[PDB]
RNA sequence: UGUAGUAUGCGGUCCUUGCGGC
């Protein structure tokens, strides 16, 4: 009886304060991750999850059909957007590809292959199950934030 | 001389690209737009998804523009018996109808969130430009809120010094420390005034007796908060969404581009001395055109009067205050 | 136990958002939805609801048409209670009780229910066509096997309460199972030059079948006359198509309107400190289809324009009958407005 | 069991030269 709930508090909690602690420093980044955060499950909504994650890649200035979420350092970026934006990408492909952990309870509906690259040539259901997963993580992420995180 | 691609699933982003080509005939709006969205790739290394960037795969901005507005034009049938159904409605309540045209540009719901980063409120089904309800009843009390600080703003400070006060310090707790500088300027007298209206209702029970010119009448802030109600007691006006008139889409344009170029944007956002060597960054976003007609209802669920009265206001506000999107450089604004 | 039942539609003018008030998603305030499947209904409570305060405000201004002729309730109250006319009147003056047709159908007021049941049940909004975006054919309604499923059941229970087998049969005729990438759609939606669809973001392969579309056509013509909701119902054949189960539950948990709304603080003049909230909204045009069971009514001493059932079948049907009436919250700013059409078998 | 509307109040706002030079 091991509920998908408590992974997704456990991995929100998780990557929020790992984003606190490395940008203790940068206000303004943790305030752009938090408005990124809230902000994201709208555009899901609307444009659909492949498109969003297309979008925060442009927002990244990396190449789509190229770039998956290992091959990506959130740190390596100087402006603040495009950190908080690295992270909110790595946070979501992260959770959609992995889950927890491969010992926890959810191991990601995606196997190891990348979120953007899976949605890509999968049926709609999947993606459909995909986009509610992330819509749920975000909104835990987003709660989280707000709760820790400093407001912009 | 751009690449375009879909982040939408496969033996779909065929049907995108062909319909983005103009080789098919797409019906919805709102279909293209949001479930359809490019990715355009200039000689820059990204592929950037914005109205600026996606305007990049046709011969100008006019081409855009039409072939936008044929998408519109496609369902105008579709539009034409919904509007019927939605005069039909009007029509069942005692609700009060007036036509208004837009004098200048329009733009509602830029601000929501979406990929191009600049929205348009368009509806569902029709991909056609609407005025929320919730938009109208919000500028109509906004502008009674500016009326009333207006005409009578020391007298409403002076009866509710407390609340005045309340303001006050809460504004120096959240707006850096301004101990007790908090000017006592208009913006005070609405803020307070919004805080009556909004929570502290009940004691506006002295107040209600005062009386505001409207145009050619006069409405009393008891018949104001009877319109738009309180936390304890519902409104008696019910505001209606507006729509276009489908006749005139079949001639004029119903939807265009405008462009906003932010020179000094590092000035603005960083604090780099402004200077000139700050090229701009253009960002394009949708709009409906100046001269375009709508139509707005109001109905009334206690007195026809009071439907009246909010009628008088909501025209008043249309045609001062503004509804929409950036109204403070005149945009949203409607004639009679 | 019953004796009658008529079939309410209900097509969304403007969106509607019956509130749930159950927690709170990314996409705050959510519609009422069945927990197991996730369909959008609205819950017969809500319904009863507010047909019995516009049944309420009908007799109180007078306006109810009982055999073609006006009900005055005063009067009628007295001809039935003359020793305490007086007094009742008075709980209705002070709202303590309803009036007399509404206590009779929708039961008596929350202030005394020993006295007697309600005459009248009301059933749940189960969906029946949804409003889904097209890139040929703007928009398109939609349906399910299990919703078909779902209405041969509603019939069959109409049947059973009207001991009437001839209208059980009408849509028996029906048996589908289309598989995740196919549908059944008209004309209208079908691309030309290419056997496929395209519902709003799938393409869809055309599976081809014309008895069950035609069924399904006849049914709402016979359930909704030949107007379908200021529209002929023929006009509308073209634009139906039948998908999969999951497919239809990813349009009716993902296509669903979602509505931000601020609160501007004339303080700055900008959206004020968490003043912003979404809102799901049911997508305009869209139909729900509600049973509205009838039997005796339970009070003593009847009227005999409503003395059996059928006195309240055909005063219900012509009270609300191509009625509007407002569902759910937002009712301030123009939501939840949906055309009420009633029918019988 | 009977009677019972998750409803009322809330603006997707605020901020930006279609420019620079021949």
């Amino acid at each position: 009886i091991r509920e998908i709930e408590q992974e997704r508090a456990s991995f929100a909690f998780k990557v929020v304060s790992d984003i606190k602690d490395k940008y203790s420093q940068n206000k303004k980044v943790q305030g752009k991750y938090s408005s990124y955060a809230e902000k994201a499950p709208t555009i899901i909504l609307n444009n659909g999850l492949g498109a969003t994650l297309a979008f925060f890649l442009s927002k990244l200035e990396k190449p789509i059909d190229d770039v998956d979420y290992k091959s990506i350092n959130p740190e390596s970026f100087g402006n603040a957007e495009n950190i908080a934006y690295a992270f909110l990408y790595k946070h979501l492909s992260t959770w959609l590809a992995e889950g927890n952990g491969k010992d926890s309870a959810f191991s990601g509906l995606t196997n190891g292959e990348d979120p953007l690259k899976y949605i890509m040539e999968k049926t709609a259901i999947d993606v459909a199950i995909s986009t509610e997963e992330a819509l749920s993580i975000l909104n835990w992420i987003k709660k989280f934030a707000k709760a820790m995180l400093e407001e912009e | 001389n751009v690449v375009v691609k879909y982040p939408v699933n496969s033996e779909l982003a065929n049907y995108a690209e062909k319909f983005w080509k103009k080789e098919l005939a797409i019906y919805n709006l709102s279909l293209i737009l949001n479930k359809m969205t490019p990715f355009v790739k200039r000689r820059s290394e990204s592929y950037k998804s914005s109205l600026s960037a996606v305007k990049e795969i046709f011969k100008n901005v006019d081409d855009f523009q039409n072939f936008l507005n044929s998408v519109l034009r496609r369902s105008l049938d579709e539009y034409r018996v919904f509007f019927e159904n939605y005069e039909r409605l009007f029509n069942s309540f005692s609700s009060k109808i007036f036509s208004m045209r837009t004098k200048s540009r329009l733009v509602v719901g830029l601000g929501d969130e979406s990929v191009y980063e600049t929205s348009i409120r368009l509806h569902r089904n029709y991909g056609v430009p609407y005025i929320p309800g919730s938009a109208l009843k919000g500028v109509a009390k906004h502008y009674a809120f500016s009326i009333l600080a207006r005409e009578n703003g020391d007298e409403i400070l002076r009866i509710y010094e407390s609340v005045k006060e309340d303001l006050k310090a809460r504004i120096a707790k959240r707006d850096k420390i301004k101990k007790n500088d908090v000017p006592e300027d208009y913006y005070l007298t609405a803020a307070v005034i919004q805080e009556l209206f909004e929570k502290k209702f009940d004691e506006l029970g002295a107040i209600r007796n005062t009386r505001v010119e409207i145009g050619d009448t006069v409405i009393s802030v008891g018949d104001i908060v009877k319109i738009f109600g309180t936390q304890k007691e519902e409104g008696s006006v019910i505001f209606f969404d507006a729509f276009p008139t489908p006749e005139q889409l079949k001639d004029k344009p119903n939807l265009e581009l405008d462009i906003m170029n932010p020179h000094y944007q590092p000035y603005y956002q960083h604090g780099e001395p402004p200077g000139d060597w700050h090229s701009p960054n253009p960002i394009f976003f949708l709009t409906v055109p100046a001269g375009v007609e709508f139509t707005f209802a109001v109905a009334s669920r206690d007195l026809d009067d009071l439907a009246e009265k909010a009628e008088k206001l909501l025209k008043e506000a249309l045609k001062k205050f503004g509804v929409g999107a950036k109204t403070s450089l005149g945009y949203g604004r409607f004639d009679a | 136990m019953f004796e009658k039942a008529v079939v309410f539609g209900l097509y969304s003018i403007t969106p509607v958002h019956a509130g749930s008030g159950a927690e709170l998603s990314v996409i705050a305030l959510p519609i009422q939805r069945e927990r197991h499947t996730g369909f959008p209904v609205i819950w017969g409570q809500s319904l009863k609801g507010v047909l019995r305060s516009r049944f309420r405000q009908l007799e109180l201004d007078e306006k109810i048409e009982v055999e073609s002729q006006k009900w005055k309730w005063k009067e009628k109250t007295k001809e039935v209670l003359k020793e305490k006319a007086d007094e009742f009147i008075k709980k209705v003056e002070e709202r303590k009780r309803d009036p007399l047709l509404t206590e009779i159908v929708f039961g008596p007021a929350t202030d005394g229910a020993s006295e007697h049941a309600g005459a009248v049940s009301v059933g749940d909004a189960k969906i029946l066509l949804f409003p889904v975006r097209s890139a040929k054919g703007v928009f398109a309604f939609v349906t399910s096997p299990i919703v078909i499923q779902r209405l041969k059941e509603d019939f069959e229970l109409v049947s059973e309460i009207e001991n009437d087998i001839e209208l059980k049969q009408i849509l028996s005729r029906f048996k589908v199972e289309l598989s995740n990438n196919e549908t059944i759609a008209g004309n209208a939606l079908i691309l030309n030059g290419e056997n496929k669809v395209i519902l709003e973001d799938i393409v869809l392969k055309v599976k081809s079948d014309s008895n069950v579309i035609e069924n399904l056509v006849e049914v709402l013509k016979t359930l909704f006359g030949d107007n379908f909701f200021g529209k002929p119902i023929e006009s509308i054949k073209e634009r139906i198509a039948i998908v999969s189960d999951d497919v239809f539950k990813s349009f009716t948990r993902f296509s669903t309107e979602i509505v931000a709304r601020v609160r501007i603080d004339a303080e700055k003049g900008t959206v004020a400190r968490g003043g912003l909230w979404y809102e799901e909204f049911l997508p305009s045009d869209t139909l729900m289809y509600s049973l509205i069971a009838v039997g005796s009514p339970k009070k003593e001493n009847l009227p005999k324009e409503v003395d059996n059932t059928q006195k309240i079948v055909n005063v219900l049907k012509v009270t609300f009958n191509n009625a509007f009436l407002q569902i759910g919250g937002d009712e301030t700013v123009g939501k939840g407005f949906v055309k009420v059409r009633a029918g019988v078998l």
